[PDB]
RNA sequence: UCCGAUAUAGCGUAACGGCUAUCACAUCACGCUUUCACCGUGGAGACCGGGGUUCGACUCCCCGUAUCGGAGCCA
RNA sequence: UUCCUCGUGGCCCAAUGGUCACGGCGUCUGGCUCGAACCAGAAGAUUCCAGGUUCAAGUCCUGGCGGGGAAGCCA
RNA sequence: GCUCAUGGAGAACAGAAAUCUCCAGUAGAACAAAAGGGUAAAAGCCCCCUUGAUUUUGAUUUUCAGUGUGAAUACAAACCAUGAAAGUGUGGCCUAUCGAUCCUUUAGUCCCUCGGAAUUUGAGGCUAGAGGUGCCAGAAAAGUUACCACAGGGAUAACUGGCUUGUGGCAGUCAAGCGUUCAUAGCGACAUUGCUUUUUGAUUCUUCGAUGUCGGCUCUUCCUAUCAUACCGAAGCAGAAUUCGGUAAGCGUUGGAUUGUUCACCCACUAAUAGGGAACGUGAGCUGGGUUUAGACCGUCGUGAGACAGGUUAGUUUUACCCUAC
RNA sequence: GUCUAAUUAAAACAUAGCAUUGCGAUGGUCAGAAAGUGAUGUUGACGCAAUGUGAUUUCUGCCCAGUGCUCUGAAUGUCAAAGUGAAGAAAUUCAACCAAGCGCGGGUAAACGGCGGGAGUAACUAUGACUCUCUUAAGGUAGCCAAAUGCCUCGUCAUCUAA
RNA sequence: AGCUGGUUCCUGCCGAAGUUUCCCUCAGGAUAGCAGAAGCUCGUAUCAGUUUUAUGAGGUAAAGCGAAUGAUUAGAGGUUCCGGGGUCGAAAUGACCUUGACCUAUUCUCAAACUUUAAAUAUGUAAGAAGUCCUUGUUACUUAAUUGAACGUGGACAUUUGAAUGAAGAGCUUUUAGUGGGCCAUUUUUGGUAAGCAGAACUGGCGAUGCGGGAUGAACCGAACGUAGAGUUAAGGUGCCGGA
RNA sequence: AAACCCAUACGCGUAAUGAAAGUGAACGUAGGUUGGGGCCUCGCAAGAGGUGCACAAUCGACCGAUCCUGAUGUCUUCGGA
RNA sequence: GGUUGCGGCCAUAUCUACCAGAAAGCACCGUUUCCCGUCCGAUCAACUGUAGUUAAGCUGGUAAGAGCCUGACCGAGUAGUGUAGUGGGUGACCAUACGCGAAACUCAGGUGCUGCAAUCU
């Protein structure tokens, strides 16, 4: 017979870790989640209450509700030819802030600082990021760095 | 009643070993893996000759037994019962299956065809890679031409391509000849029953002096 | 299984609306009434020729029945109903389980 | 007479013909599933705020 | 589901609300016969399970289990 | 090959998951009279093999072996 | 509150295992069951108190059509338990353990209706459950047909043919040994490489608006993996006879008893009585003994009608004048 | 003697003989929508009706547990409608009573049909008159057989043939 | 009749499915998907079968077993008040030796249902005006508390407004057809000796598609088609058949 | 049988919701926020501001049903703000 | 800088064996009337801070220590892998092109950092 249950194919995913079994540190419960916060989902196997379905492991969503012990997360799920929005009520042990948003907001305030700094003299900040450009010309010296000539080596067994 | 080896030559399936899900297999027709003066020390037999595979294939346990017997019987009679130490370096752990059909006239009436065709164990095989060592025999340099012939005779018992390589190491060691020699001239080396222990510059010093005192008595 | 004959649980009787002692019994269906509309209809439909006019079930597969408890509040005599999981054996008179005692 | 049981062949082509559009995001999304203890206060707070702005620019 | 019956020593069986209960068989002995069987005398052994009525339950009332017979059967 | 069933003292056969196991025949000892029959008494078991389930496995669950049985049809 | 499996060291009866003490012990144990996850001042073991396995309905996740059921999640408004308290608790540590309409039945509100108007019974309604559909989105359901029928199917069997070649058959490599001695005159184990498609299977591509199935008779051709004949080589070839091998398919390879037989087995002759293919060559070429319609008998099975690669007997073999080939 | 006219002429059917079963006429078997209606019956147990087997000869063994058929009826058995009694304001409900049938108890196989399994044992060996044990309603008797009935099977021996 | 067969003019534009769930459902239907038509609101975006930067998730390949579980070859050194044997022996918590198990450090080989570790490819999110910051207003929620939460007023920051590339117009709705037998190739992979076998995963194709090439061929290579002309080429080729 | 003319009804619709008894749609410029074509004002233009139909999202309000709360009062059990 | 209370990250913090420990603090330690709990004032509870001791716990250090952590042009750009070819090869498989890129091993180094409050020669 076939078998498609809630925790089917979760053997290694809801495994806990190597040398990180037991209880969870208190920072998970002392973290603070407001509505609109972006959170990644990673299920802890030692907290069986408030778990996500295996589909939402490694999924990033937005908080829409906050309760005593849980947090309401919105996720986008591909169902055929479209996306549907999914509302999970997840305990916070299965929840951590995404660092991408923090790294974006640091750049936001840095760009604001640059703009305010360089508006005092009008020097065309050009705040946009840019890709890694091609490398410019340069000169390579042989002072103490004379070229060392190499050659292909023959075939040996090495056993 | 034994199905030929061309039917199980190539690695077509995953490893299927004896376990608590298989639970019913025959025993290997090879049981001995060390022949000759297996109790000899490392200084007695410096030279090592390998019979290595050049093809990705399976080897039958009975083929291994036949090759072992042929090699040992040649090398004993020529050089002596204690002029070599021969080691079979691959072990048959992969179980082969047979779906047994009726060979009688009137069989389609009962056979049910490919329905319920998952087979039953009937043999074992060893899965070998390219560059993988099948046999390894160590001797003195005086007996090279005898073990080379003993392995050249064993080759006929296997399918595929097998090469005979003279190893640059000291016997069954992972060290080259001059390296082992310049480690045995000092006291880094300590013989055991058949293999050897090496001194490390790591660990407690009391133990490394309790052993290997010839290295410190400089 | 074994259930006690008494149980303190919620009563909705418009005077308690709170937890109260309830007497527990086992529910039994009740005798099927003639003059119920279905039986009247079925007897009318079975009158005459044509034979059996409705289906009659045979393909029984479940060995058990769900067990239902009637919970009578001792104060207002409001009785409630609550159903249990499936059980081949069921008991009200409880001789409790004891750990240390020997076989 | 057996037949073919299952395949996902051609399903991505089919989906991407008119497909993988994100649903969409609006301002002021639904408060559905949100805590009623929060909704009940938000009602009164919005009432008071409207009253205050009315009386302010009255 | 309805009616009726039954459950009793190791087996089976009988009984009045004034008995932890008679019986033939099974076994413990004592007896009697040349012996074997046959046979006689004392014993030790049991009221289907749970509640209720009662100066007193095998026995009456209720519930449940198992068995038998006959009747019935709209999820 | 599939399915069903059984495996028990020297032989035949039985068993509530609840004493290192009921009976009968055979054997042995003694008696009666030389032998049978008969009267008394004893001994004899790793419950087919390998695993597990339970406080407890002969029994409860899986595989193998052996004995038996049923099926093996349309062409 | 305590820490388990296990090991080690000790204590009368007491030993391998009774009870007691100590040390080590990251879980090697237990947590109802299947397996996998998870859990150590606990989710385990012992003890205390309890019924939150409660009420009201709503939302969410999984299966998914984003329907239902089932299961689960987090909240809300009550009422409770527990604990010093924080807090936990809406059944089982998590992942399975279950069920529409209609009908019946119970509980609740004691509410609505019985329509000329009332009272009391009865009945029907509202809301929540139970009685079950395991073919588990849920018909009320025994066989046979060899007297058979119809619509269809090459989506699907019984032939050939095709792919494959396990099985069958044939042939190689190697050489432990046999052969008085001697591996290879002749053989050749343990192993291994292949060919063939005259075996049987596997498969189901073609054919079900039909490609006439077994065998034999008759006739032709082809292959060679050569039985004989021609020429040779080798021998454990003195001769004779025999064995192995090569070039060779040019020429030949029989008559009979029994069997429907293919196959087989015997008699005899023979230089020899080799193997095969050609839609398992060949039915508008025959025959029709057998298989395989309908009649009938037996045995076994079946209540029966009837079934049986079980046996027996009886059972219509059509057309060429066309094209091509000859 | 008879039959599948147009694929089966037979061992199939029939037959005489044998046996069983029902019925004494307000009856048995059968017919008919019904009937002051019919066939058997212009009949009467040496008859009619219904079955089976199939001349003669010689025989027709055991089983009534099962399914059937039949026979018995005092019954703490069950058992419909009608009828009876109580309760009720009535619908109605509840009780007792309740024919046949079933069940209870007997018979019947020339009714349907059925009619064992394992061990040991005779001082050459083999076999097993004999014993033990389990078990059935009874355990396949007299006879017969590789038969039109035997898979194994081209069974084994002999005869028939050169085979 | 869920089954066979047939179903009558032209051109133009668009253009499928053989898959999901349910059904006494498996030669059929409903449902969703794929397609068409009608369009509606707008006007370069509330986009993208793509990359980059940042950030997560994973337990396959590989690898490992002198790291846990399990399998596994070989010896070496050790311990028995305590496995089985012999010898000195009365025995001894007594000795000499043999064989087993157990311990220590080593050694050879392995795992779809083992693993410390662990890719490549695929995958989630984000990269700003619905944004950031400052000030102070509402509440019956929350707080020890004008403390917070949410929603706000007012004010400041504009085209380098917050990476690249492209957008062929973006978004939205209604209705309805056919389809629900599939098949092949590369690669991953299951059963099977294997199969032009059976079954899955990703893409691309045939079906529905002609053209040049592969002599010949549904799928391979190349390339996709209005009618014509000229030129250049793909794949494949240049002895003759045959252009070179 | 055409064409022309016409009354009263009837049908759909203008009110829904509840099994039913039955009750029955404005706090407000017929609400607020966000966006919105078009129009208006200033501006050479760029753009800024005002108004903002339709449509979309969202928070509210009103009617019915359900579950509560249960005033003045009264056939003291009716009524139901 | 040491110590205590409460912690954060959770072995660079653990483990084995030794050594040392001013001051203060923690600790062992002393007693059983009361609250309280045990077979046992051993644990738990209460009282004293008095009679004593750094012996242990605790802190730190030592070890060519085991383990753990970090790094490396160590292995190895290896294995493996995305994409491509009318590439090779009877095949099994293998090379090449444009890309990504390990683990073991080897070597080297390290062996708790830190927050709030209080207290200390
Ligand atoms: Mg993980
Ligand atoms: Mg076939
Ligand atoms: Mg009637
Ligand atoms: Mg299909
Ligand atoms: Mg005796
Ligand atoms: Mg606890
Ligand atoms: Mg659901
Ligand atoms: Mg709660
Ligand atoms: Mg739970
Ligand atoms: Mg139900
Ligand atoms: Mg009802
Ligand atoms: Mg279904
Ligand atoms: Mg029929
Ligand atoms: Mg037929
Ligand atoms: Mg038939
Ligand atoms: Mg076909
Ligand atoms: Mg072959
Ligand atoms: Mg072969
Ligand atoms: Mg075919
Ligand atoms: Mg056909
Ligand atoms: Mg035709
Ligand atoms: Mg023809
Ligand atoms: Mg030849
Ligand atoms: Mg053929
Ligand atoms: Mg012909
Ligand atoms: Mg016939
Ligand atoms: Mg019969
Ligand atoms: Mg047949
Ligand atoms: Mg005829
Ligand atoms: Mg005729
Ligand atoms: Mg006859
Ligand atoms: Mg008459
Ligand atoms: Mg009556
Ligand atoms: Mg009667
Ligand atoms: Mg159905
Ligand atoms: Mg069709
Ligand atoms: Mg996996
Ligand atoms: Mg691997
Ligand atoms: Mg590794
Ligand atoms: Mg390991
Ligand atoms: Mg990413
Ligand atoms: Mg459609
Ligand atoms: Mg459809
Ligand atoms: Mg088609
Ligand atoms: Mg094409
Ligand atoms: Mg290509
Ligand atoms: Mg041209
Ligand atoms: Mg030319
Ligand atoms: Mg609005
Ligand atoms: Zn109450």
């Amino acid at each position: 017979g076939k078998s498609h249950g809630y925790r089917s194919r979760t053997r290694y995913m809801f495994q806990r870790d190597f040398r990180k079994h037991g209880a969870v540190h208190l920072s998970t419960y002392l973290k603070v989640y407001k509505v609109g916060d972006i959170v990644d989902i990673k299920a802890n196997g030692s907290i069986q209450k408030g778990m996500p379905h295996k589909f939402y492991q490694g999924k990033t969503g937005v908080v829409y509700n906050v309760t005593k012990s849980s947090v309401g997360v919105i996720i986008n799920k591909m169902v055929g030819n479209r996306y549907l929005e999914k509302r999970l009520n997840l305990r916070v042990e299965h929840i951590k802030h995404s660092k991408c948003r923090q790294e974006f907001l640091e750049r936001v305030k840095a760009n604001a600082a640059k703009r305010a700094e360089a508006k005092a003299q009008g020097v065309a900040v050009q705040l946009k990021r840019q890709p890694a450009q091609p490398r410019e010309s340069r000169i390579v010296s042989t002072e103490g760095n004379v070229p060392q000539t190499l050659a292909p080596v023959p075939y040996e067994t090495f056993i | 009643a034994r199905r030929p080896a061309r039917c199980y030559r190539y690695q077509k399936n995953k490893p299927y070993p004896k376990s608590r899900y298989n639970r019913a297999v025959p025993d290997s027709k090879i049981r001995i893996y060390d022949l000759g003066k297996k109790k000899a020390t490392v200084d007695e037999f410096p030279l090592c000759v390998h019979l290595v595979s050049n093809e990705l294939e399976q080897l039958s346990s009975e083929a291994l037994e036949a090759a072992r017997i042929c090699a040992n019987k040649y090398m004993t009679t020529v050089s002596g019962r204690d002029a070599f130490h021969l080691r079979v370096r691959v072990h048959p752990f992969h179980v082969l299956r047979i779906n047994k059909m009726l060979s009688c006239a009137g069989a389609d009436r009962l056979q049910q065809g490919m329905r319920g065709a998952w087979g039953k164990p009937h043999g074992l095989a060893a899965r070998v890679d390219i560059g993988q060592i099948i046999f390894s025999v160590r001797t003195k340099d005086s007996n090279k031409d005898v073990v080379v012939e003993g392995l050249r005779r064993a080759r006929y018992k296997f399918p595929g391509q097998q090469k005979i390589i003279l190893s640059k190491k000291w016997g069954f060691t992972n060290l080259d000849r001059p390296e082992y020699l310049k480690k045995r001239e000092a006291g880094e080396v300590k013989d055991d029953g058949a293999f050897v222990k090496f001194l490390s510059k790591k660990g407690s010093l009391e133990n490394n002096i309790r052993e290997f005192p010839e290295y410190f008595a400089a | 299984v074994n259930v006690p004959k008494t149980r303190k649980t919620y009563c909705k009787g418009k005077t308690c609306r709170k937890h109260t002692q309830h007497k527990v019994t086992q529910y039994k269906a009740g005798k099927a009434s003639l003059f119920a509309q279905g039986k009247r209809r079925y007897d009318r439909k079975q009158s005459g020729f044509g034979g059996q006019t409705k289906p009659v079930f045979h393909k029984k597969a479940k060995t058990t029945k769900k067990v239902v408890l009637r919970l009578e509040c001792v104060k207002c005599k409001t009785r409630a109903q609550l159903t249990l999981k499936r059980c081949k054996h069921f008991e009200l008179g409880g001789e409790k389980k004891q750990k240390g005692q020997a076989l | 007479a057996k037949s073919k049981n299952h395949t996902a062949h051609n399903q991505t082509r089919k989906a991407h013909r008119n497909g993988i559009k994100k649903p969409k995001t609006y301002k002021y999304p639904s408060l559905k599933g949100v805590d009623p203890k929060f909704r009940r206060n938000h009602k009164h707070a919005l009432h008071g705020t409207a009253k205050a702005l009315a009386a302010a620019k009255k």
